[PDB]
């Protein structure tokens, strides 16, 4: 008895294994990630957070690509060094295992992930979608 | 930052036992 | 809509075996030799 | 204890009742501490025969361990690691591994 | 006409045909349209006993030793825990034998 | 105040516009589908839709892919060459707009989706993910 839920909570693309993916987060309000891999991973690896804001040229097209700063919660007790938000998939993650993470304060219509440099080799065996919780219109 | 799993996988827990230790 | 019915004339009997747990065996025994 | 030329280790109960049997009475009554683990391991022994040690014939052997001064726990360091190191072959219990205590 | 009841009969096989299906599910639903059996969701912690070495031939086996650990190694802090199996199984264990000869 | 909707509703990729790949399912309860189009299409694009069974050799991993039926109901009048469950996305879809879709009766463990005979050189251009709702495992 399952229900159309293409209709509520609607994925979206991010990261093919080698394709970043800006998706416009605009009429929705909440939004997550879900990570999976499709083989095992070799070191640990880590993925960059980035936002666009619309490019003037037109409205509903990306602009650049800019960084996203993590802002820190209470009870922190570590930063990284730059302040910038990025997220970690440690290794030991077997490919039949999705993995949770959601970004606390948006900024921009469109939000992209990146494989941070020096770890894009396992970042092919890793797929990176994101989910929507709102309408709004 | 909080992660899952999908399969049992937990087939095998070969229980041991003392065999006739004299 | 005829509905059939049929039944068999002689039936034949059923056999089976009763194998049994073996002996007990040891898994490793402490006083032993290569 | 040897086995096929090999002297891996091991544990068998003649020693806990050894242990158990060798504090000095007139310290006075001194219980015991010990894992579910390896009392299960130890009610599990089983002769040359075939025959189980101790509850001869009931398929489980459970006498009350307040009249055998035993009291039981579950966060000790386990011998049996994950009750799967018995030892024949790689299962040795590691030499070096807490069993059990007693005292008053 | 025809005295024996067929109304009745048809509504005592039907809530048994739904009873055993029922169970029957229960243990062993296989996800769509059968509640998940216990069995097949493959989450309990599973022990397997290792074989036995007859004859260099190491084949699979199960002795008395395997089930009574397997009985007693339930951690107690759970609580009371009932054993569920095959009356086939239970003569099994009922027909185990020594290697002297003795039951 | 975006929740974290990583739990809760993830989700994977479906068919990333060159391949397909079966998702789990069979430890979810309730699931749907989402489309997206990346580029203006051709003609009608048409997909069609398989179900899995594990295969004895690894109770984790997929089987064949057998082919998932069509269910009619009420007023289902339009049965397809006997009954194969499978979509279409209509044409004069412009891109960022996503469809959704969904199967009545779950079969099986996963889903696949594949590009119908004739679709494959309009699917080039498509992206489907799959969405599962609430389970408990």
């Amino acid at each position: 008895m399952n229900f159309n839920v293409g209709v509520d909570f609607p994925s979206f693309i991010a990261w093919d294994g080698e394709e970043s993916f800006p998706v416009k987060v605009d009429g929705f309000n909440q939004f997550g990630f879900t990570f999976k891999t499709i083989a095992a991973l070799t070191a640990a690896t880590t993925f960059n957070i980035f936002y666009h804001e619309p490019s003037d040229a037109d409205p509903c097209v990306p602009g650049p690509a800019i960084r996203v700063p993590e802002v820190p919660f209470c009870d922190t007790v570590l930063l990284s060094e730059d302040g910038l938000a990025a997220v970690t998939l440690p290794e030991t993650v077997t490919p039949d295992s999705f993995c949770a993470g959601t970004v606390p304060c948006m900024n921009g219509q469109w939000i992209s992930i990146a494989p941070a440099t020096g770890s894009e080799t396992n970042a092919a065996n890793v797929q990176i979608t994101v989910t929507m919780k709102g309408a709004t219109r | 930052m909080d992660c899952r799993n999908l399969c049992g996988a937990a087939a095998p827990s070969r229980l041991v036992q003392p065999g006739c230790f004299i | 809509m005829v509905k059939l019915n049929c039944r068999p004339l002689c039936q034949a009997p059923t056999a089976s075996r009763l194998v049994s747990p073996p002996c007990f065996i040891c898994r490793g025994v402490a006083p032993s030799a290569p | 204890v040897d086995v096929n030329g090999t002297s891996t280790p091991a544990f068998l109960a003649q020693d806990w009742r050894r242990f158990v049997t060798s504090f000095p009475a007139e310290y006075g009554e001194a219980r015991s501490v010990m894992h579910q683990n390896v009392f299960g391991y130890l009610a599990a022994m089983v002769d040359a025969n075939g025959r189980f040690l101790f509850g001869d014939g009931d398929l489980t052997f459970t006498p009350d361990l307040v009249r055998e001064r035993i009291r039981i726990s579950n966060c000790l360091p386990d011998p049996t690691e994950g009750n799967t190191k018995g030892g024949t072959g790689q299962d040795a219990f590691a030499a070096g591994s807490f069993v059990a205590a007693q005292a008053a | 006409e025809a005295n024996y009841d067929f109304l009745s009969f048809m509504i005592g096989a039907a809530q048994r045909s739904h009873r055993i299906n029922r169970n029957q599910a229960l243990m062993i639903g296989k996800g769509v349209n059968e509640p998940k059996g216990w069995l097949t969701e493959n989450c309990f912690p599973v022990f397997q006993t290792l074989p036995v070495d007859v004859n260099g031939t190491s084949t699979p086996a199960f002795l008395a030793q395997d089930w009574r650990r397997f009985v007693t190694s339930f951690p107690a802090e759970y609580g009371e825990a009932r054993s569920v199996m095959h009356q086939n199984v239970f003569g099994y264990l009922a027909a185990m034998v020594d290697a002297n000869g003795r039951f």
